[PDB]
RNA sequence: UUUUUUUUU
RNA sequence: CCGCCCGUCGCUCCUACCGAUUGAAAGAUAUGAUGAAUUGUUUGGACAAGAAAAAUUUUUUCUGGAAAAACCGUAAAUCCUAUCUUUUAAAGGAAGGAGAAGUCGUAACAAGGUUUCCGUAGGUGAACCUGCGGAAGGAUCAU
RNA sequence: AACCUGGUUGAUCUUGCCAGUAGUCAUAUGCUUGUCUCAAAGAUUAAGCCAUGCAAGUGAAAGUAUAUAUAUAUAUAUGUAGAAACUGCGAACGGCUCAUUAAAACAGUUAUAGUCUACUUGACAUUUAUAAGGAUAACUACGGAAAAGCUGUAGCUAAUACUUGCAUUAUCCUUUUGGAUAAGUAUUUGUUAGAAGGAAUUAUAACAAAGAAGUAACACGUAAAGUGUGUAUCAAUCGAGUUUCUGACCUAUCAGCUUUUGAUGUUAGGGUAUUGGCCUAACAUGGCUAUGACGGGUAACGGGGAAUUAGAGUUCGAUUCCGGAGAGGGAGCCUGAGAAAUAGCUACCACAUCUAAGGAAGGCAGCAGGCGCGUAAAUUACCCAAUUCUAAAGAAGAGAGGUAGUGACAAGAAAUAACAAUGCAAGGUUUGUAUUGGAAUGGUGGGAAUUUAAAACCUUCCCAGAGUAACAAUUGGAGGGCAAGUCUGGUGCCAGCAGCCGCGGUAAUUCCAGCUCCAAUAGCGUAUAUUAAAAUUGUUGCAGUUAAAACGCUCGUAGUUGAAUUUCAAAGAAUCAUUCUUUUUAAAAUCCGAUUUUGUUACUUUGAGUAAAUUAGAGUGUUCAAAGCAAACAGUUAAAGCAUUGUGUUUGAAUACUAUAGCAUGGAAUAACAAAAUUGAACAAGCU
RNA sequence: AAUAGAUCCGUAACUUCGGGAAAAGGAUUGGCUCUGAGGACAUUAAUGUUAACUCAGAACUGAAACGGACAAGGGGA
């Protein structure tokens, strides 16, 4: 049979995931969820590998078992579960919350954050629907189907979704002082505010996007996330602040300690 | 299946093998070296001609490029660490003219030799090889050990070697000469 | 069954490689006809059910000009845009030429306008002589293959009489 | 005007 | 130059080519024939379940349904003919090449004793000879 | 390291090849081998045959439990479990091999607005009820044969196996509130309107007809209401099938192919999940081709990748991962979401097992192992401990995978010594050089620690354990290329040696031996292939009078290559004397003295999509290195940082590449194409 | 004895290039219901009078057999 495949060689996996290389040959297929494979990771290396809590993949499913780790303040059981790029994550006895975001190099690591935040997440809308009763229904980067949304929000609209009513708090659109970042292009981990759009006939749109150290890049329309407005990034950004600090001048700080 | 971990060469033939000139100074080499065969002084100029090849590229790279002072002063910082030449080496052009004697220096059989501890750079191989030497917190008895300059300033005799504070001397004689001591005593 | 086994576009032909594969299929055809109303039920490929008809008598027609609808049932086939042969061995298909009785659409033209929504249509002298004999000249137009149900509506106009210019210099 | 030939290193 | 050398004819060995044999073999395509298994449809038609009556039995009716058969359809496999590809047998034939020296002749290298050579044609045991028309790579850069 | 040397001759210079030279993650083999780390391993040929054993199963809150066992107050209610079996899921993953394969597969690049999609997540739904019905296993009792993973009747019971079936919501009006109006989700047909995209016959809405499958007659129990399992539709997830464009080795002693038997397209219809000659019926004669079609060959699975590389290039790629194929060769089919599956079945062909002679059962190109083939390729071992998969998801499995055994495939480190004095040599009391005689270390034996699923190995510490450290290193030569012998004996054109040139008839520097030396070294020769050498395949970058080679000459198609010509320059700030930066200078539409677009393509500059491994390279002392992707920091036991008593911190896995083709992009130069007068224009006025 | 008439297709070695050749070798021809297509005469693009035997496809049907008798090559190396 030519069925699907229910493997994933170490070799194969995502550049991010970091498998050592010697550490057997064969990595853990994320199970179908939220996101897909290449753009989210299983929540075995992200407490195995990233938080090393956890060394074995029997004690990972031995931790897992117990309803200490929620999703959205969900519960989850699923060992190959993918996370998703924007997300939160909570360990109730210990009292943590961790939102996955990006890093400058392009790799994803979870990031401290308060139960106020914690309960502030964002998701980027990609379509709506209209289904029976001339109702819209919009659904976002994290598989999840919001019906009755806001008729001022559009399809590349971010709209805020509180985690425990799942509801809509307000729409941000694609202005040129709209905060966004880039979610898998070559670009990956630059925070930006991005300078100019190009509509291009019927091909992949392009928006030249605007650095703090007034760098401009162009990155496709179909991968970018609209973190906030100019006021503000309404997500606490990681260490590295989302500022691609240049490979070169990179050597001259690490060097200094 | 196979093996993932990747392995790799050293020393590459020399090609023409039967050259009196060559042949020569390689005898004049492993002499001033000390060292035991040709395979040593085979591998050497690939080590020193690797990052020649890394100036070569370099240096057609034009001034202020990104890649080109990057590259060189990552290869900078390497040389000053190694510490082949001084401060007052410090362009492209001065780290690229480098020979095999100064890359050999920095092995541990002659620096330990240069310390002094033997009297010869075969005595100083045969005793780093019986291992009794220490190089400071770390235990080393490999000949082709590469000291960069901040491991110089703690080179000295090993720990447990018997001139390093371990067991004073022969057991064999010691137990012997006790023996026939209290036999007489 | 599909997509091989074919020379190219240049003559040349493809010699055979990679055996049939399942989702290929290519599932015997059939040929229902008048009689009694049974069906039977294929297992398409992702367990998507197909109501396939081997043997039909009745189901809905529609008159196009007043937008409607009628359960019914099929007399006979007498054309059919593909072979003779089928016509000739009472099969249906999705553009077949069928005669329907008139007695349902002239009960419901009475109750509704009277007289042997959007109404006043005037309607036609040709549909009105066939009315009055009895029996209309409708091409069904859904597929029996697939829904398993002979669906269609009432043709007039220049159609028509295309239709029977082509049927009755002519024998 | 006629004149053929000369093992093996 | 008592230099070199050429061929016929001699002996040994090796290689390839032709080869009658309706050559054969092996496969691979196309034709025709037979055609196992089998999708679907139709005809069935062991009963297994229902509905009626008499107070253990029977007629009739409705589905589902196992054997078996027919029809297109997929088509294994076998044979006829044709074509293509790959090896091998083959009596024998005709070559080439290599071997340390063999016989006869003097062909070319000198104006090689008849300048050499080309194409063509004929003759001859062989190298070779001859005719026609060319070239100097000639033995002539020259009344 | 962008490299040459011997050989035509009496001697010389060329062409020219031969030979030498070095590499190969490229094979085999000969000699030899004290250590450790690391680890390819039946591809070549036989995708040949297989004995044997294993390789897919699954129950920890939660489907069904009078086989049965156990515990709580007393035959009463709960339990903990539980063989067999029914039911659910997987078994379509993984592993092996490369036969087929030549615009096919594959690779990059597109679409699916032409489709399907298990589990999961997120939303969510329409036409007897204090809970409905049969239909069966295991089991009981009789057997059959030699048997199958074989099987009959009688009886029974369950389930989340199978089958029936029990409110309510929305809309319009006087206008919180009362009346009236109506009730199909997907899917199909006919008639209309019509947040997004790039274009809808889109979403969706209205009417007229049909219309499945459900909206729980099921199981456990978390806040000091929950969960499992199952279900209609939509979206993503894990994918798959089709699909645009660009790319392939040799061959013309393959020039015309395809088209009744679909070839090229139209119409209509069947079939598929969907488009489609996929197929059928009719219609038309079309489609490809020297830009190499159609054929033929490949000892051709394709790809990133490997070797050699100054750059060009040449050769290889079965094989770590991706994609395709196969499970002896075809063909067919059920089940299942997913197979034309093959440790699933069916039939033939070729093999082959038991046999009471009736009949059954089979595919090691899975892991070990045997036979056959062959120059050539391991153990019929242990473990799920590491990674990962399956399930009813912790405790069970996995010849996947790991570990170990064999293993001079390769690769990395590294033993076979070092030290003081005389004797000698060299030299002005300095270096080497046969004696003594002691320190020091491994190899080895054992014991222990650590290590490991267990064991083994390594490392760590302690005992015996080196003077000819008897605890001993060989391979091939010593005429030239190419270092080491006219050194010594034996043989004497025989033996032999010799990659090439050559040596061998007594003085053999080339044979056979000894000493010595030479090259490498636990490695060194031999054979074949391949790369550079080879500027002897030449685009860079060959040669053609005489060495090989200008067609006998001319015409001429394809191909290649093609005169010039259309927009100049001036002015200003900054490094050292220069260089560098900025503005405009005609016409046409745009803005009330000023607001700004003016070919296509090649080409060229930038970007986004550029899988990993591999490549160069960062950083990082595995005793260095082959490595690998870590680790570092004060801490004989506390200080800082922060938290309103404790909480460790910093970090790395970046970078360029991913065709040449595609997308967007600035573009003045160079190339082409078009508009450019047997006339074609533009402006103004009137006419339709 | 074996087909042998006719239509459609196909036809090798060899060759003197003319042939071999009816090479070899195939299918069909039964029946009736059918259908269609192909000349001369007249009217201000068309409608009326009047004479053929050559093809083709859908049927079913008959005892799956048919140039039905007569009439007629056996081929190949």
């Amino acid at each position: 049979g030519k069925g699907i495949k229910k493997h994933l060689k170490r070799v194969n996996a995502p550049s991010h995931w970091m498998l050592n290389k010697m550490g057997g040959q064969y990595a853990p297929k994320t199970s179908s969820g939220p996101h897909k494979l290449l753009e989210s990771i299983p929540l075995v290396i992200l407490l195995r590998n990233r938080l090393k809590y956890a060394l074995t993949f029997d004690e990972v499913k031995m931790i897992l078992i117990q309803k200490i780790v929620k999703v959205d303040n969900k519960v989850r059981t699923d060992c190959t579960f993918p996370v998703g790029l924007m997300d939160v994550i909570h360990i109730t006895k210990s009292n943590e919350y961790f939102r996955l975001l990006y890093d400058i190099k392009g790799r994803f690591v979870p990031h401290r954050i308060t139960n106020e935040e914690s309960k502030y997440k964002l998701c980027k809308v990609k379509k709506i629907l209209l289904r029976k009763g001339r109702l819209s229904i919009a659904v976002t980067h994290d598989g999840r189907s919001i019906p009755y949304i806001h008729p001022d929000v559009k399809v590349n609209d971010t709209v805020r979704l509180d985690l425990e009513t799942g509801k809509v708090l307000e729409h941000l659109k694609f202005q040129v002082g709209s905060l966004v970042m880039v979610t898998a292009g070559h670009s990956v981990g630059r925070v930006g505010v991005i300078s100019s759009i190009d509509k291009n006939m019927g091909t992949y749109d392009i928006i030249h996007v605007k650095d703090s150290r007034n760098k401009v890049f162009a990155t496709r329309l179909s991968n970018v996330f609209v973190i906030g407005d100019n006021t503000k990034p309404y997500i606490s950004l990681p260490r590295e602040k989302g500022i691609k600090l240049d490979i070169i001048e990179e050597r001259r700080n690490r060097l200094k300690a | 299946p196979k093996s993932y971990r990747n392995y790799s060469k050293t020393a590459r033939n020399p090609k023409r093998p039967f050259e009196k000139e060559r042949l020569d100074q390689e005898l004049k080499l492993i002499g001033e070296y000390g060292l035991k065969n040709k395979r040593e002084i085979w591998r050497v100029q690939y080590l020193l001609a690797k990052i020649r090849s890394a100036a070569r590229y370099l240096l057609t790279l034009d001034e202020k490029s990104s890649k080109r002072i990057f590259q060189g002063e990552a290869l900078l910082r390497r040389m000053v660490r190694q510490g082949l030449l001084g401060e007052n080496e410090e362009k492209l052009d001065y780290v690229l003219g480098l020979t095999l004697p100064k890359l050999l220096e920095r092995r541990l059989q002659t620096k330990v030799f240069k310390l002094g501890l033997a009297k010869s750079v075969h005595h100083a191989r045969v005793l780093i090889r019986q291992r009794h030497i220490r190089v400071g917190k770390q235990m080393v008895d490999i000949p082709s050990f590469l000291v960069r300059v901040d491991s110089e300033k703690h080179i000295d005799f090993a720990t447990t070697s018997p001139f390093g504070g371990a067991r004073p001397g022969r057991v064999k004689r010691k137990s012997l000469k006790k023996q026939k001591e209290k036999t007489e005593a | 069954r599909d997509g091989r086994h074919k020379l190219r576009l240049t003559g040349g032909k493809k010699k055979i490689h990679k055996k049939k594969r399942k989702y290929e299929l290519g599932r015997p055809p059939s040929n229902t006809k008048l009689g009694s109303r049974q069906v039977h039920v294929v297992r398409g490929r992702g367990r998507n059910y197909k109501y396939r008809a081997i043997k039909l008598d009745s189901g809905s027609f529609s008159w196009p000009t007043f937008g409607i609808s009628k359960n019914t049932r099929i007399i006979d086939v007498v054309y059919n845009a593909s072979n003779n042969e089928l016509v000739r061995t009472k099969t249906l298909v999705k553009n077949c030429i069928v005669v329907i009785d008139s007695h349902p659409f002239t009960t419901w033209y009475e109750n509704t306008f009277g007289t042997t929504i959007g109404k006043s249509k005037n309607i036609d002298p040709l549909l009105l002589e066939q009315f009055k004999q009895g029996r209309v000249l409708a091409c069904i137009s859904s597929r029996p293959g697939q829904c398993g149900k002979a669906d269609g509506y009432i043709i007039e106009g220049d159609e028509l009489l295309f239709y029977k210019r082509k049927m009755d210099k002519r024998n």
